[PDB]
RNA sequence: AUGUGGAACGGGGUAUUGUAGAUUAAGCCUUUGUUCCCAAGAUUUG
RNA sequence: UCAUACCGAAGCAGAAUUCGGUAAGCUCGUCGCAAUGGUAAUUCAACUUAGUACGAGAGGAACCGUUGAUUCAGAUCAUUGGUAUUUGCGGCCGCGGAGCUAUCAUCUGCCGGAUAACGGCUGAACGCCUCUAAGCCAGAAUCCGUGCCAGAAAGCGACGAUU
RNA sequence: AUCAGACGAAAAGGUGUUAGUUCAU
């Protein structure tokens, strides 16, 4: 209870994470997304030579205890236009989708199966019948915004969760003019977004997440920072796990699943540290508010190997492929 | 004992001094506007700017010389510097 | 990159996980399991358990780097 | 001494005749007769092994132990004349 | 210093910019010094008081 | 043995194991006293994480018997950027000091001591040189050129403080001026 | 609050200890397996 | 206000620094905005820089990167050691997976201006000069911003359904 | 006044003013 800005420390209501400062955008920064949903798939120690002129461990091999994080793809399926006023940031309007998934509709209602599954459906009808009132909202935010946020929300049935509310969020579209954000908001529209095309690998990424409850230490909405990336793996990519120095194909998965989390379907991204809660908990990488310059970030990255032993309990090998022929023959 | 190099960029407006008594970090001084600086031949290691703003001058003269300011050293042993040499009407 | 072999349960080692110890007569013992480590410090021997593989059984020079060189070793 | 790469009390081999396995600390040469990290020579060189391996010596000289494992560094060895006496063979 | 300083006047010398700067400091340094008598504060101002008034007399 | 920058410590010869045609280098340090132990394949490579090839390479022109506690990959590495004559072999020793704890230059090979017969054939076989045990630092004491000055501001080991070539030798930035004359009347 | 419906087990996987066995998720994963209940039961709400 | 952050003065050769101050840092919802507070880190180093400006030389420059040592906070149990109601297991022991915890582990941790001291440039009074009376400034671990932490139970906006 | 004023360190200093007086040129 050191820090005085944290006092008094109470636990955070909202569990998914709130993107409280977006980074700065510009016109001349092509029009793209900073915040994505996440979660913890769980974290490995994996072997990487640390390239780093003037270090001590410049090109020396050195083993990374890191964290990997569940990335689903991300429907967006409604836009926000928000307004700067002298007494503050007011949305201008909202214009959702024409047709919401059921996952959305999920988050809107406390229940699926009691209620009539009467979620935004005369707005679908308004929306289908007439076309022009929308242009107009959007004609609206075109010419009276500054800001320009997407209603994002996940695919849980993605996931191997119970959860089946889709966790939605504004993300600012960063970049370019406020038509021109608007026009790959139409066009992006009930479309998914792959964090791969977010996030480079080598960009700057502070995650922010809500830690894990304490029997008011826990559920604290906490923001990492100085935490880059390392690898963007693909769900469908059953190279994800094994990059060129062991070409040996594995999924990031640990056999068996994840400890306490589950398997692994969908993209992953891959961070060092810690990030505030345990696995299968919601997370949000964004983009850093700050151009971090330190050579941490600077430095690129070529992972020797990924571990995907058994780590609940005590895993010796880390795919199930190779221990088939280095152990002999079972009874069965 | 350790040569001074200055070089010149958008025409004068930005002025970059390096290895000044052997240091390793280059300075940088942006010209006021409307004011010229440029490197004349009749005397070596001589900066002539020249603008139609005398404040304007006088400001970037004193940014020039509290830019090359000996620190942690004798002023009568280390006598390196940059100041002001003479100063006029161009015409 | 090179896979040691576990000296008492005779696995192999994969980087991170397991312990690797230094004795005092430059000898290196590595275990795939914390249960190998602890049967190797109870003076255990290999051979008198099943689950070690050397039970179960009984009972250097460089060369130049080239594409060719690389190739033979991807195929063995 | 008689004549810190790794971080701070880390797991390092006791090469001398203390021969603990892993004792608290780490450069090799620097004590510290190995470490995981690379002992930055000022010849321009490394030095290190695979993991912390920081036999015993006092930081006058008067090392612990007497009996290091392999041959002590040339540089610990004549900065700690007992390690030289440790192991006969100064790396 | 003392001969090494005379040696560096004699072959490299001094700004003579910073003789006519330390003219016009000293011409500021009376502004300064009427402007620190009406700037000590306490004990200092009682002791500025008194050097003045002995400098005075 | 020519004065070679190596800022604080004069045990330039321990970090570069110089030689008429497997000239060790020095990596991971000071840029300038890399260059410096550079100057004859320049292997520079921490291998095992030590690059002190002159302390840690048994061998000379025909090659350097490395040990074998030194990492193989990293060894594998520097053995590729040696020439193809120059064989880095493999000193699977008890004297991790190959370099320092063997002598063996390339007309003969001071092996140490405490090295076996083996061993010191090895380092005699990766130099082409004839083997020899002597004290257990015979490297670091004896230079190894193809006088016993002590290099190194008056150190005892003068092969460590200062580096020998086949052909030529290499002394330390503060190594023993009348030793590196020493020396280079040993070497010739 | 009638279907990836969930909840339970039957488990599998699973590592543990340990000399293979049992627990086998309990905050390890997971189930083309099974049955149960339920297109709820009330309350609040202009 | 001991050190430190900042500079000024002093031979202060440089290192080593000292002193001077400045400086208290140490209806039901769904999704957002931020009035207001606390508070971005925090204490210090070494190598590189440069093994050199200075300096007879040696010892050692500003700035740069690296290695860090911390405190505190932020995390997590992957690495890490245990605790461990798998109290699970084999023979009361031998221990223990998961979970959690750690200066017991692995780790991550700020900002740009205003200016203070402080020294200015230019420029009156005092045809000039003149940190200054007009102006333009440089310059701080300070302050303010900033970031983070909350969120006006009696703040607000957008959007959905609506007995 | 960048502590006014309004209702003892206090004596004095002020490149602090306001009115200025007197005396020098």
């Amino acid at each position: 209870h050191g820090s005085l800005g944290f006092l008094p420390r109470k636990r955070a209501s909202r569990q998914r994470g709130k993107v409280k400062a977006f980074p700065k955008d510009d016109a001349s920064k092509p029009v793209h997304l900073t915040a994505f949903l996440g979660y913890k798939a769980g974290m490995t120690h994996i072997v990487r030579d640390l390239d780093r002129p003037g270090s001590k461990m410049h090109k020396r091999e050195i083993l990374e205890a890191v964290t990997v994080i569940e990335t689903p793809p991300m429907v967006v399926v409604g836009v926000v236009g928000y307004v700067e006023t002298p007494r503050g940031l007011r949305s201008l309007t909202t214009v959702w989708a024409e047709h919401l998934s059921e996952e959305v509709k999920r988050r809107f209602y406390k229940n699926w199966f009691k209620s009539k599954k009467k979620a935004f459906t005369k707005y679908a009808k308004k929306y289908a019948e007439s076309t022009q009132s929308i242009n107009r909202e959007l004609e609206r935010i075109k010419k009276y915004c500054s800001v320009v946020r997407v209603l994002a929300h996940t695919q849980i049935r993605k996931t191997p969760l119970a959860q089946k509310k889709a966790h939605l969020m504004e993300i600012q579209v960063n970049g370019g003019s406020v038509a021109d954000k608007v026009e790959w908001a139409r066009e992006h529209f009930e479309k998914t977004v792959d964090i791969k095309s977010t996030f480079e690998q080598n960009e700057m990424i502070d995650v922010i997440g809500v830690t894990r409850g304490k029997g008011n230490a826990g559920y604290m909405h906490r923001t990492q920072l100085n935490s880059k990336i390392y690898r963007i793996g693909a769900g469908d990519d059953a190279k994800n796990a094994s990059t060129d120095f062991d070409a040996t194909e594995k999924r990031i998965t640990p056999m068996g699943g994840f400890v306490r989390y589950g398997v692994v379907e969908n993209d992953f991204v891959m961070l060092n540290g810690a990030t505030p809660g345990p696995v299968k908990r919601v997370l949000t990488l964004r983009k850093s508010l700050l151009t971090h310059t330190s050579r941490k970030a600077l430095e690129p990255v070529s992972l020797k190997w990924i571990d995907t032993a058994s780590k609940f309990g005590h895993g010796r090998f880390q795919t199930p492929a190779e221990a088939k022929q280095f152990l002999g023959t079972l009874k069965k | 004992h350790f040569p001074i190099n200055i070089n010149l960029t958008e025409n004068g407006t930005v002025v970059e001094i390096r290895n000044f008594l052997g240091e390793r970090i280059t300075r940088v001084i942006k010209c006021l506007p409307g004011v010229t600086v440029s490197i004349s031949s009749a005397v070596k290691d001589e900066i002539i700017l020249e603008g139609n703003s005398l404040e304007n001058v006088s400001q970037s003269a004193a940014n020039i010389k509290q830019i090359c300011n000996v620190r942690n050293k004798d002023i009568r042993k280390f006598l390196d510097g940059i100041y002001v040499s003479e100063r006029g009407n161009i015409e | 990159m090179r896979v040691h072999t576990c000296y008492f349960c005779s696995g192999p080692v994969y980087p991170g996980h397991g312990i690797m110890f230094v004795r005092n007569d430059s000898k290196v013992f590595r275990f795939c399991r914390s249960k190998c480590h602890k049967n190797f410090k109870m003076k255990r021997n290999p051979r008198k358990v099943a689950w070690t593989k050397a039970y179960r059984k009984a009972h250097n020079v460089p060369v130049r780097y080239d594409r060719n060189v690389i190739a033979t070793t991807l195929n063995a | 001494a008689s004549g810190l790469g790794l971080p701070v009390q880390a797991i390092m081999n006791c090469a001398d005749n203390s021969g603990a396995k892993n004792l608290y600390i780490a450069s090799c040469g620097d004590i510290v007769v190995r470490q995981r990290k690379a002992w930055r020579r000022k010849d321009g060189v490394y030095l290190y092994f695979e993991d912390n391996a920081g036999v015993i010596v006092n930081p006058k000289g008067e090392m612990k132990g007497s009996a290091i494992t392999g041959p002590v560094a040339k540089e610990c060895a004549d900065l700690w004349p007992r390690i030289a006496s440790n192991a006969g063979t100064v790396v | 210093q003392n001969e090494y300083i005379e040696e560096s006047i004699r072959k490299h010398g001094r700004r003579f910019d910073h003789e006519e700067r330390k003219r016009k400091k000293a011409a500021r340094e009376a502004h300064d010094a009427s402007l620190y008598a009406q700037k000590t504060r306490g004990i200092k101002a009682k002791l500025y008081q008194e050097k003045r008034r002995k400098e005075k007399i | 043995a020519l004065r070679a920058q190596f800022e604080n410590s004069n045990e330039i010869g321990v970090f570069s194991n110089l030689t008429n045609s497997y000239a060790l280098v020095a990596l991971g340090g000071s840029e300038n006293f890399y260059s410096v132990f550079e100057a004859v394949p320049v292997v520079h490579t921490t291998i095992g994480g030590t690059r002190i090839i002159g302390r840690l390479t048994c061998g000379n022109r025909k090659g350097l018997l490395v040990p074998s506690s030194t990492t193989d990959n990293e060894l594998q590495h520097l053995r590729n950027s040696l020439p193809d004559p120059v064989k880095i072999q493999r000193v699977d020793e008890r004297l991790s000091a190959l370099g320092n704890i063997v002598a063996c230059n390339d007309y003969v090979a001071l092996v140490h001591p405490d090295i076996e017969r083996e061993t010191e054939e090895i380092i005699a076989d990766v130099l082409d040189v004839e083997v020899f045990r002597q004290t257990v630092l015979t490297g670091s004491y004896c230079a190894l050129s193809n006088v016993a000055g002590t290099i190194n501001r008056g150190s005892d080991v003068i092969g460590a403080g200062l580096v020998v070539n086949d052909w030529c030798a290499f002394a330390g930035l503060d190594t023993t001026a009348t030793e590196l004359a020493v020396c280079e009347s040993i070497f010739k």
